[PDB]
């Protein structure tokens, strides 16, 4: 999983060496930026729900035909809802793990690979995802680098679906 | 390969589940002892060479039998095919002390070894000998308390001394 | 040149990336610790001559066959004393310039690449080389951060040396 | 490739020179302008999709010649090669940003693209129009004096604008 | 560009051999067929315009908030919707170019390559696309082999888009 | 891989005979059925979508656990190639409607997937569900009297249900 | 095996697509042969041993030295004789073979791999072979279509041994 | 490559156009036609070996230079590229009389090709004969009279005979 | 591989000693002998074709079940195979005669190849048969005593028909 | 060209080394067996005409067919006889090179290279080839070791017919 | 490449010749000086390492702008590149001396050196001094009376003379 | 092993040939310089003892610092000096495997692969080893083509180490 200390080793490993100053370096700014990651993660983890149903509602205010279509893919139904839900969680959920490991690793793996294919195939459109995922950085309360840190995971999620 | 940030996040993946308080804390504590680990790396990286060369020396010189003629060291092309089996198993213990986590280690270095060895003739017995030393040298560097800043780093010395059992391990 | 900042162009650039938070972490990382570099570089290039004479004559001190025996390798003519300074300056050049660059770039591209066709071709022993840089690392006089830089330098020549 | 720090370090070997106080002076001010240089990459990365969708509607706008039928443009691979070609030169230009250099720019972009375009038919004066409209957007979004601490990065935009206006000069 | 007889080229070519029966028996089946195709390209082009019109209507129909939201990916402007009929144009053509040539080529390289990504960049959904593809499949007026024809290469689309 | 017509030939050169009349005879009905095993490749292959996803959400319905957080189908690259594999089996499933022959199917396709799956931790028996609800919705596409000329089909719709269930038992 | 129903698999397979509109006609095509195809085959296996002795004089006609020369791989002998029609008989064989299948995969595998390599070796003159392939040519009363496809595969073994 | 059909299809999505009447019509005499298209194929293909044999002893006879000792075909190994070279261009002109276009044989065969037999010391006037000879041949087999029902062939023989020219125009 | 003096060698290092007299008396032996080694590989090998195709002819007039339809050795593609194998283990059969020592046959040739013709199906009996054919030929060509200078040749026929029972033994 | 020298060098070369005394060894052992070569390459050269002229006669007597069968193929005309000649004249020319350079590399280039090919197309039988080499070697007159060295090359040429 | 006997042998072949009885006699007294060439070559290679070392230190001493900062041979990945061009050239200078003729030397070393050295900014005329050096030194190591049967090698010094000079104009 | 026999050989099988009179020469031309080789072997193995004594003093005699100095690496202990001995030994004796197998392959095995990691390792100098192998050049006692023989694997030796 990608992360500052596994490409720092990636590196010295592809090369055959052993790790240098060069890549000590790079750990230790991943250390000192961990106080403002770890803050956004936790205050991130605490306002998980409220942040979830604000955001999801934001969609349906957004594209109001999602509530009011005939069909599986939409939220017309209340297990439409759930799984609409649930997936803005799972991106919610991605955001702080990201955080906590101080790379895209953990969205590279468990959300990204596979997502286009996804989204074509039960017919998602990424607008809605881009919408939810606005909403919760308009209003994650965060000031700083707390927010710096949050919002650019944010956002490289928005340009995987844009 | 894991980091120690990216296993706790794999396992809470799993599940499903948001990290809790205690997965925060436990985190946290890993990067307030980061200094610890960023010299315990620096020292055993900046001494490799002697490390490898004086524990190879002690080898040959307790097993004589494997420098004589016909044994698995006899020869300069199994010589330093021999230094160099030391120097990447110190050079991926040394990835497993940066990373918190053995991964690195058991996948692309320990996983298929003992075969490896067996195949070849080579003693595994030998090889674990090697190890030993070189975890011996390494911690007594990594620990010197001169030329740094005081404090207890013996709770990493445990963990680095992990690394080198669980390779010793893997080979006899 | 392998500093910390083209590592982390060159991994973004082999995965067609742009570049995201995972690297920018280790470019501040690089910005922080600059200042331990940048402070031993200066001290190494101000005190640059009597670390160099210095060097020379803990040389000669260990090894002083090396200013009685006959032939060009050896410091025994005016010309061979001259030579040796020259490259132990360029030794310390390198280490100044490693801590400049925040990595083992420069000693990597100008020093290390050829050395040992290079010392077994003029007939110069290592051991001399690591004796000089030995000196150097005991009489720099820096404490704290600064040492450890510009030590954990002077250390990466010594085993690309053994 | 080269970054700020390293371009000094070569030019002071073609000379056998340990750097002045000039020099170091000059470095330790790169450091201190470095916070400033990492939001601005930060922030035009963060956008990245927005500013190539919408320096391409503009140019489209503006040329529809080029999405005409017989266009350079018209055909969906057409369409997504151009796109490609926004992003790759958006994505190198930041590359230099970080490492205050433009030889990343130049080796890996920008030599030899002229050439490209001239063998492909791609109007290279349309190219340098889509890259100036990246240009205005990605200074806009990085001088955005919201939300950050204040201060001045006007010497940091003239330099962003340096490695924009490069690559249009390099293509038209 | 992929045809029945570049194919049966390309076969030959790549194996270094003259043509064979194997491949003549191929082209006769395509010079068989063309008799429905060339009738059922000839039925497209001449209600080209009712078919196009009556199709972007379809998918008002059925997805009204095109008409009406605020934005240039949409149809609620007059320029978004002579943008819309201008491309439900040329999925008709691709189709027509198709059965002229005996295959997917002409859609395979002029409309598919690169689909995902336009409408990826665009904010165009696939769906509208589908909607106007069955449109044009339920209403095209042609029977038997001609309308088997026709058919397959518009399902090949909604397959694409799928 | 052979087709039907191969196939014959392939067991009549073993015992280097000329075909019988018997065998002719066989061929000629093969011929004579080959514009019904056209309609029911250009049927399926035509709505190969709409079998896989309708498919799929079936069968996640069913079994939701393959779903959850830890499920061997939980997270987009595991999803992914869940329905890869679905399109793959259809794929060749069709394969072997047009040639009349599951040699493509079994050669190419089904050797070694049970090995595959059990490697991987991936449950067979779902797989074999999987393939069954496509088999289900091919047949009705395929077997539609609607829009064709009337006649029988049947002895080619039991052909096909026999491809489908050979892949289901060969992964379960 | 090569026939055109393989190929039009193989190329689908290779590209990783479902089958198009492009491959079925190109086995519809083969269907439709495979009338002309089968006439040929059937007469071809009807009169085989006719064709095969005739064939076989034809030889003996145009190269008496065959039948008086001394060694293995002449007819002067009974066994030289028996394994000469048992050859003849095998490219007869295999031209109905290739008419059963649509191709010429048959021949391809079972005769002509090989063949330059076990004439050179045996001692055995292509011309023999010729000259008894041109007599079953001129001599299986095929007419029409039925004699286009007989001859199509004749004349490629032909090539083969020129 | 294109065929007659492709071909038309490109021109017409550069001007962005449905086909016309005359265009239909102009494409539906090249299906009426492909009948005889096919067996002038058939006929070359069949008889390629002495097609290429009788050019070469012909060349051969009127050329002697060419197989004298330090001639362009002296040795066998010169002797075999020469005939490989006479199959090679044969086959490439019967792809394009399948085709209808010569796309193909331009280039994939005749491209660049006039430079290779220069770089070489091949005379390219022997080659453009050797082409003349094998078309001469090829047009009397293909339009042979006998075994075929009878017909008007000659606007054929016309675009074969301009496959073959271009072939030695391209090489002289 | 090892020759006769590299093998000498390589047991003499395995103990860390110089060589005796005894094996430099037997390594001068070898040498005086040489002249005898290398008419017998140039005799072999200059019949190389008749001792092939006059085994296999006898092999097949012997077992004529391989040459039947649905026999290993019936079609060109198995005859050629067949053939082919014949060739080779008579080519690294000469290897070894020349090196004086099986080390090159068998690593190179024989290990594996039983296991080889298992998964086939090919008899390796059938195949020990043609190898001891070729030897027979092989010995009465080598030691034949026309045309050369009389002398006694029999330790090396010994030594000859030693390689070739080894790679009948190998495959049976 | 492969000769003894060339390869020794072509060794060398391969794997960037020097010569060494491994490759000396087999440059003197070429030069010793040049006196034997010389010898051969000698003699066959100055009774050429006469070997040529009763070499293409034991062909004839052997396969009276080729003087009497019509054919451009054949040695049924002088065009046909003089043909014939020029080729018996061109294997023991190309004997002599490989004497003279002390290996096949003559014969390898100019004649083997291309000769299954060449046979095959203008329908010339192998078996004719190696009645005239058989001829050569049973006349060529020559005994001890200049036998034994023109017997290996044109047995060379044999086993290369077979 | 060709060595003396083969070029020979390429020129009768143009011309379709026998050797004549000149040509016989220059090839046999070009074996009979044989053990002359292999001494030369014995000889420079057993003393390539000085050669090398010491007209590198003489060309550095008298071009010490060479190893001068910004110099072609400062930094030691130049100088091994530079030490490894003499060694490659020398190398190849004695592969001709064996061979009796330069085209293994002209084909494989020189072509396109001189165009190489220009785009890299090699001073190729340092280069041509650096090899003249070589020459005279090995020279004096062929053509040493000590050691070695007394007779006339002046011819062969010529020769070898020659290639030097012919690799110091081709780079010059 | 590279051998002349094993590099013959080599070549063969590399182009998948039969051995050829190319070939033969090569080995000839080794058995023919057996005879000096075996010769110096010889020479050189019974006298092995007085020449490793012999030359161990002259290296000490020219480096005098090696008895001296403190360290594992040098000759200024009992067990220093048994292990220059001994090194000194494998390197006389891995020159008369090269003479008995007539060729590099024994010492290029056994001593040359891995050498510089070695010696660059465990801190030995190249120039010790020179100067060994040049006092049983100087001191072998032997003439003519028996000292051609074992001075060129010595100063095979000495360009490994150089
Ligand atoms: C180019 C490769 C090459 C070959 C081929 C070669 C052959 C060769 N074998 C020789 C002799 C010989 N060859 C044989 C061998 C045999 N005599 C018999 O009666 C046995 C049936 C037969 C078994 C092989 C004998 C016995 C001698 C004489 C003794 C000797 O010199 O070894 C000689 C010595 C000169 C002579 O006696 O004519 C040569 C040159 N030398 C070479 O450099
Ligand atoms: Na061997």
């Amino acid at each position: 999983m990608k992360t500052p200390i596994t490409e720092a080793i990636a590196a010295a490993d592809t090369q055959g060496r052993f790790l240098s100053n060069t890549e000590l370096q790079a750990v230790d700014g991943r250390f000192k930026r961990a106080v403002a990651s770890m803050e956004a993660a936790r205050a991130l983890t605490n306002n998980a729900q409220s942040l979830i149903d604000g955001a999801a509602q934001a969609v349906y205010q957004k594209f109001p035909y999602t509530t009011t279509m005939q069909g599986s893919q939409y939220a017309s139904t209340p297990e439409g809802k759930a799984k609409c839900a649930r997936d803005i969680g799972y991106y919610l959920r991605m955001v702080t793990y990201c955080l906590v490991a101080g790379g895209t690793g953990p969205m590279d793996e468990y959300l990204i690979a596979g997502l286009s294919e996804i989204n074509s195939t039960f017919d998602l459109s990424p607008s809605w995802y881009i919408e939810a995922l606005k909403y919760i950085k308009a209003n994650h309360g965060l000031t700083g680098q707390a927010a710096v840190e949050a919002n650019a995971y944010i956002d490289y999620a928005i340009n995987a679906l844009s | 390969m894991l980091d120690a940030f990216a296993k706790v996040v794999a396992q809470a993946d799993a599940r499903g589940e948001f990290l809790t308080n205690a997965q925060f804390d436990a985190l946290s504590n890993l990067v307030k002892e980061g200094n610890k680990r960023l010299d315990a790396v620096n020292r055993i990286t900046s001494n490799a060479s002697t490390i490898v060369a004086n524990a190879a020396r002690a080898l040959f010189a307790e097993q004589p039998q494997l420098i004589q003629p016909g044994g698995n060291a006899y020869t300069n092309r199994r010589m330093a095919a021999c230094l160099r089996d030391m120097e990447i198993i110190l050079r991926y213990v040394t990835y497993a002390i940066l990373a918190g986590d053995s991964s690195v280690l058991d996948d692309r270095c320990l996983n298929g070894l003992r075969e490896t060895y067996q195949a070849l003739g080579t003693p595994g017995s030998s090889v674990a000998v090697a190890i030993q030393k070189m975890k011996d040298a390494a911690i007594a560097i990594a620990n010197d308390p001169n030329g740094i800043t005081p404090g207890d780093c013996s709770a990493l010395m445990s963990e680095i001394a992990g690394y080198f059992d669980r390779a010793a391990a893997a080979v006899a």
